[PDB]
């Protein structure tokens, strides 16, 4: 009944996804948006709201009477769902209705209303009848068709019928009828060729039931529609198969030159909208009425009649000259139209305007950039269109359409909210004005050849940088000349040697001056000294190699809390670590949100004040998902919550300037979602979790008691006789305690298993964390520390298969059985001289011991009888293939079974 | 008008940035 | 736009008295 992470408003939908007209009065039209199904209200300006689905909504029709709701979405596990228009908060459902089938891919719903059907994406398509009006969860009848017919997206419901209906692919054309007495469901998809008219008529769009006579109707690409009549049982084949109603296609005519693809029927009127700007109204004979065309308007693929049949003025009126022999008035209900490139409209059912509702955009869409200041934030798509609204206001205003054909995808404000830029994917940089959206310098800025992957500005308003997609850096500047400011270009350099994942400013106050930082997927992080960099060379300085194993995704500035300064960063390890503002050495290890994918982006929600400074909060974005976390971060999951969206991939993340809201867009949902936080309930999530060790020893399988816990603390002890010294005389002494380099030794008794490099990183950790405050170095640890330095370090769940199957398939050769596989010398030679070097002597010794071929322990008596034996072991032992599978026998007696998720918040 | 006013906008900005 | 210009202008326009 309260969330953390609500969801109100969409921008954008998918104009494939046909809206319909729901409460004319008022106007309140519906419309679908990813996965989320949307009603809005022009005049009261407010949105109301279907809740998800476990995909994108796949097709939607609603009942003629405007009461009822239906939708699917696509993908596995898809649900059929129908609604209420005016509860608003309805619920009816079928479940689990296919088990494979990948979401109904069209789906109508009786004007009679008593049922539903359905066609199901898949490989073949399934065809099955629904008695909704009961409480039915499983079909009523079935049929599965050939492949051969096509993709059948297009499906509709004969109001002269409760028994037929009419599918067509863009390539067959099926009539089906429905006998419930007989439990049968039967078909036809007779085939058209040229024969039938010597003519062209090529791919067809959408099929209805006609008006008044036992007809289909088809319309065409090729300016043409087809009709079809149907046959029913002879008397005389009754006593036999009573061969299931027949289509036979009578008749072909050609009805203008340009492309039809809609076609919808209105109380004995027929109505059709073509490719290019004109929408026509028939009598059923075909007879001509009059068209809406030539508009600033095309491509019409949503049209909708209103639910309010017109009362009628005729006293005075406006009503159009209808092309009859006489012509006579004309009065349609109210009807709504919209384009292919996303243009959303209303008529006046008595023509005297053409009114335009929201606009929005294209194609595909990337991320928004918010004031700091002002309650404003600037929305892109890839194509010809930045816009700008105030989302407190919920209000379309400034935008400026841009140049033809240019893809878009970077957006930034500058620090001051002053200045607004751009970044467009064909080598192409602007400036723009936060205002007006003028091109700021009297050309954009081309210097680069191929897609922008990041811009930013510096605290100095003068600097901006941009990085593109070949790995290379650009950096901009401005120079003060007459009493003027102007840009220009600044010089470009390759510095990554792998995809560009993040490219921040920094700032030197020791020196009030800008600085210049790049994350790359190399495992790379790089600073540029700007105030010496010159023409021709950027003057690179700083290279430090951050990840192992893995890659780093986001950089940004951690919020300051400390004497000391940090930057975050985040890897494909579900790690999370600070770097320091000045060495850029680490110490933090963390685990980040459990949920499912690795972050993709993170921001920082503002500060108006001390009581921000007291609590600070960070929100990601992951592939599928959008989340916050409560600083300083632990791993605690109860300190986390993660969220779906959009989730065929999300792509970016902007935040609200007072600190209250967040906005997500999408990818090719080309949609864009506010979201709106309540931080209490974290506070009170975190509270769930309780307090001290209670997580981490939740985190432990068993907790205080697990064979597992108890295994762990005998190490402890294990390793403090370690550090004393087996032989000793003194009486036994234990605290506490275990000495630095003890840890790696029993950190890998538990059974994780660090690079040198990690107990270097971890040496540092344990060393520098406590050092600024009590100015000393510390190497006592205590278990409950250990115990939160391995779940960070730890893998985010048991040990896995993958890397080692990775390693191999880098290395190996497939062998006769395909199997990524190495030769035995070849692996031994590699594993002494390549990675982290072997001694040859200590591989034969870890080998001997491996195989148990020495006294065991290795630590009170003595061996050196055995060493020999290893020689001729290394032949004898190893096979001379290797493999995963004979590695991980020889490593494993565990069998590292699989971990499991769902009841983790 | 609406560029001149962008043009007046930069130089009081500016001449704050001098009373900076 | 003209008129967020116009409410720019008198910010910065008060703004510099304040200064001053």
């Amino acid at each position: 009944k309260v969330y953390p992470l609500s969801m109100t408003w969409s921008f954008g939908w998918n104009s494939s996804l046909p809206v319909y007209y729901m409460r004319e009065d008022r106007r309140v039209i519906l419309y679908t948006c990813a996965h989320t199904a949307i009603m809005y209200d022009v005049v009261r300006n407010t949105q109301y709201h279907l809740q998800g689905h476990p995909n994108i909504i796949s097709c939607l029709c609603v009942s003629e009477d405007r009461r009822w709701i239906a939708t699917a979405d696509e993908g596995p596990d898809c649900l059929i769902i129908i609604w209420d228009s005016f509860t608003g908060i309805p619920v009816h459902t079928i479940f689990d209705s296919c088990p494979e089938g990948n979401g109904m891919r069209s789906i109508a719903i009786t004007r009679d209303s008593k049922f539903l059907a359905t066609i199901s994406d898949s490989a073949t398509q399934k065809v099955c009848i629904w008695k909704w009006t009961l409480a039915v969860e499983t079909p009523a009848c079935t049929l599965e068709l050939p492949k051969e017919y096509g993709f059948q997206d297009n499906l509709v419901f004969n109001p002269a019928n409760n028994k037929e209906l009419v599918s067509n692919s863009k390539t067959q054309a099926i009539y089906y009828c429905w006998f419930e007495d007989k439990g049968i469901l039967a078909h036809s998809a007779p085939v058209l060729t040229e024969k039938t008219f010597n003519k062209l008529v090529g791919k067809f769009s959408q099929s209805v039931f006609h008006l008044k006579l036992p007809q289909v109707l088809s319309a065409t690409k090729e300016g043409k529609l087809v009709v079809w009549d149907i046959h029913y049982p002879s008397s005389t084949s009754s006593s036999a198969i009573s061969a299931f109603p027949f289509i036979k296609p009578r008749k072909l005519v050609h009805l203008q030159k340009e492309a039809i693809t809609v076609l919808m029927t209105i109380d004995s009127y027929i109505v059709t909208g073509d490719i290019k700007g004109n929408i026509k109204f028939y009598d059923h004979t075909l007879s001509v009425v009059n068209w809406y065309s030539n508009f600033k308007l095309g491509a019409i693929r949503t049209l909708s009649f209103s639910k309010t049949i017109p009362s009628l003025p005729t006293e005075k009126s406006n009503l159009p000259t209808d092309c009859t022999l006489r012509g006579d008035l004309f009065v349609v209900r109210n009807f709504i139209i919209g384009t292919f490139d996303a243009t959303v409209y209303h008529m006046t059912v008595d023509g005297t305007k053409l009114e335009k509702l929201f606009v929005e955009p294209r194609d595909a869409v990337y991320a928004v950039s918010c004031h700091p200041y002002q309650p404003l934030i600037a929305v892109g798509s890839v194509c010809g269109m930045i816009k700008v609204w105030d989302f407190e206001k919920k209000v379309y205003l400034f935008s400026r359409t841009f140049e033809k054909g240019l893809g878009v995808q970077c957006l930034t404000y500058n620090p001051e909210g002053a200045l607004l830029g751009a970044g467009f994917t064909e080598g192409t940089v602007y400036i723009l004005d936060a205002m007006s959206l003028e091109n700021e310098s009297p050309e954009p800025f081309k210097y680069s050849k191929s897609s922008v992957s990041h811009c930013c500005f510096s605290h100095d308003s003068n600097y901006m940088a941009t990085a593109d997609v070949n790995f290379t850096v650009a950096v901009y500047m401005v120079v003060v000349k007459n009493g003027q400011r102007v840009w220009e270009y600044l010089a470009r350099l390759r510095s990554h040697q792998n995809s560009i994942q993040s490219l921040l400013f920094g700032v030197h106050l020791d020196s009030n001056e800008p600085r210049l930082l790049s994350l790359g997927k190399d495992r790379f992080l790089i600073e540029y000294n700007l105030v010496k960099s010159c023409k021709d060379h950027l003057d690179v300085l700083d290279v430090h190699r951050t990840d192992q194993g893995n890659y780093p995704t986001c950089m940004i500035w951690y919020p300051p809390l400390t004497k000391e300064l940090f930057l975050l960063i985040c890897n494909s390890g579900y790690k999370v670590k600070l770097f320091n503002a000045t060495t850029k050495m680490c110490r933090k290890t963390l685990l980040g949100p459990a949920y499912g994918s690795p972050i993709e982006h993170a921001q920082v929600l503002p500060v108006k004040s001390t009581l921000e400074l007291q609590k600070r909060y960070l929100v990601f974005i992951n592939k599928d998902k959008v989340g916050l976390q409560i600083l300083p971060v632990d791993g605690n999951p109860h300190k986390t919550c993660a969220i779906v969206c959009h989730p065929n991939g999300v792509a970016g993340m902007a935040l609200s300037y007072d600190g209250r809201f967040a906005f997500t867009a999408g990818g090719q949902d080309r949609s864009v979602v506010q979201w709106k936080i309540n931080l209490g309930a974290l506070e009170a999530a975190v509270s769930l979790g309780g307090e001290d060790l209670t997580p981490f020893y939740g985190l432990v399988s068993g907790g205080r008691e697990g064979k597992f816990y108890r295994e762990l603390e005998d190490y402890f002890y294990y390793s403090q006789i370690r550090s004393q010294g087996i032989d000793t005389m003194e009486t036994r002494q234990v605290s506490e305690h275990i000495c630095l380099s003890e840890l790696p030794f029993v950190m890998r008794a538990i059974g994780f298993y660090p690079s040198e490099e990690k107990i270097e990183d971890m040496f540092n950790e344990i060393k520098f964390s406590e050092y600024v405050e009590t100015g000393k170095l510390i190497d006592k640890i205590n278990l409950p520390d250990f115990l939160k330095v391995y779940l960070n370090h730890r893998p985010p769940f048991g040990n896995t298969m993958d890397g080692i199957q990775n390693s191999f398939n880098v290395l190996g050769y497939t062998n006769s059985e395909g199997k990524k596989a190495i030769r035995r010398e070849d692996f031994l030679n590699l594993l002494l001289t390549k990675g982290e070097h072997m001694t040859e002597e200590e591989m034969i010794d870890c080998f001997s011991t491996l195989f148990g071929l020495t006294p065991e322990g290795w630590k009170s008596e003595p061996a050196a009888t055995c060493i020999n034996g290893p020689e001729i072991c290394l032949q004898k032992e190893l096979p001379e293939e290797i493999t995963a599978e004979i590695f991980t026998t020889e490593i494993l007696g565990l069998t590292l079974s699989d971990s499991s998720e769902q009841l983790i918040q | 008008i609406i560029e001149m006013q962008r043009l007046e906008i930069r130089r009081l900005r500016d001449q704050i940035q001098e009373q900076e």
